[PDB]
DNA sequence: TCTAATGCGAGCATGCTCGCATTAGATTTTGTTTTTTTAGCGGTT
């Protein structure tokens, strides 16, 4: 349990560590949104996967960008709305494009 | 809300006695010594004992709690000395005190829902006594928290003495 | 296994479950079986040693 | 009846229990200072020197 | 989940220990293990 902040506090230091681990794969930020993409190939329909590939580096959508997605359609699932605002918006913005 | 409302909705005004918690669960005894069935029925009866806050009185204590003459309560955590004072380990505060904390939601009532407004969405996980809401928060894949990368940190909560707290409250 | 056993609803099973679970769930007696099998492996032969 | 606790052979097994991590724990010291070949550092922390 | 701190009163030698009760805190895992053999298509429908 000790060893991350040790690694950490080391390199901080400036010294080289390696150190073998049986856990925290699934905490990484990179897998996770691996993973959340992998998901969404699988199954569209689940809005916090969806949403966490739109505010990844992957697609980028800011805050704005995301609360705008939300606004085509309040009731809907994430991924319908994303799907409206792709059907009303218009080639020109940014946003479309991502 | 039950006190600013307590004239008009059913006919006089009020004046906060507690909050008290009900714990609904079928507990278990462990006792170490041999217990008659009256005994146990009094042991579980114990485990119902409420957590909360209450207002200072032998008068509240004692409505509460009508069986209690001497002693500590087995239904609200407060008690009667011999000398018939409210004991210290009883979880009771002044009526100014309830004032204080009553007033004190709302100020965090009012300027939390101005910063929702305002736009504020910003990702500020607390920490305190080793507990983190993101634990039991379902889209820690959405915000991408890092701790090693920079700008992105733990809000240091402090466990601090609940007559500390009261302090504070009264700065305020 | 657990599904059966319900279904059957033999006394004894409940007079089990209902000292190694808890008031709402059964899942600690799911990792009771799971514990004493694991631990009787570690003899040569398991089913003796229980 | 709504009530627990320990039989003796429970009890017994704790205290055996006990002692026998204990004694492994020490194996487990012993495994750690053994490695080093010609230097050996040990650092705990605690609350208060005095 | 067990150890430690806090509170109060009864018996003892007006101030002190001791009993008891109770709650509240904080404090917290270790681990390893494989290869599966063995001889490309198919012109023409
Ligand atoms: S998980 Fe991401 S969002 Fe949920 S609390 Fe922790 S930080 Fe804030």
């Amino acid at each position: 349990p000790w060893a991350p902040q040790i690694m950490e506090e080391l390199r901080a230091q400036g010294i080289p560590v390696y150190a073998n681990l049986t856990s925290g794969y699934f905490e990484a930020v990179e897998v996770a949104v691996a993973l959340s993409v992998l998901k969404v190939i699988d199954n569209p329909y689940q809005d916090i996967p969806l949403a966490s590939v739109l505010r990844s580096p992957i697609v980028g959508a800011d805050e704005n960008e995301l609360s705008l997605i939300r606004l085509e359609n309040k009731k809907a699932p994430y991924y319908e709305a994303m799907k409206d605002y792709l059907a009303a918006g218009d080639r020109s913005d940014e946003l479309y494009q991502k | 809300l039950s006190i600013t409302h307590s004239a008009d909705w059913l006919g006089m005004r009020a004046t906060p006695a507690g909050v008290l918690y009900f714990h609904i669960h079928d507990p278990m005894i462990q006792s170490n010594l041999p217990l008659g069935l009256d005994e146990i029925e009094q042991e579980i009866f114990k485990k119902f004992k409420m957590k909360g806050l209450l207002l200072g009185d032998q008068e509240v204590v004692r409505l509460m709690d009508t069986t209690l003459q001497e002693g500590r309560s087995n239904i609200i955590n407060a008690g009667l000395k011999k000398d018939g004072s409210l004991r210290s380990d009883s979880a009771a505060v002044g009526e100014k005190e309830f004032d204080l904390l009553t007033k004190h939601v709302r100020r965090t009532f009012q300027e939390a829902g101005e910063q929702i407004t305002d736009g504020r969405v910003s990702i500020e996980p607390y920490k305190m006594k080793n507990k983190t809401p993101c634990t039991y928060c379902a889209f820690k894949s959405v915000c991408q928290f890092d701790e090693s990368l920079e700008e992105n940190e733990y809000r240091p909560l402090k466990a601090e003495k609940d007559k500390t707290i009261l302090e504070w409250i009264k700065k305020e | 296994l657990f599904e059966d056993e319900y279904a059957k609803g033999e006394k004894a099973f409940f007079e089990l479950v209902d000292r190694y679970t808890t008031d709402r769930h059964d899942l600690d007696l799911q990792f009771l079986v799971k514990q004493v099998y694991e631990y009787s492996r570690s003899h040569p032969n398991p089913e003796a040693w229980l | 009846l709504r009530i627990s606790y320990p039989t003796l052979p429970l009890i017994a097994m704790k205290k055996k229990m006990r002692r026998e991590l204990l004694s492994e724990e020490l194996r487990v010291l012993y495994v750690a200072l053994t490695r080093a070949k010609e230097k050996l550092f040990l650092i705990g922390s605690c609350k208060d020197h005095q």
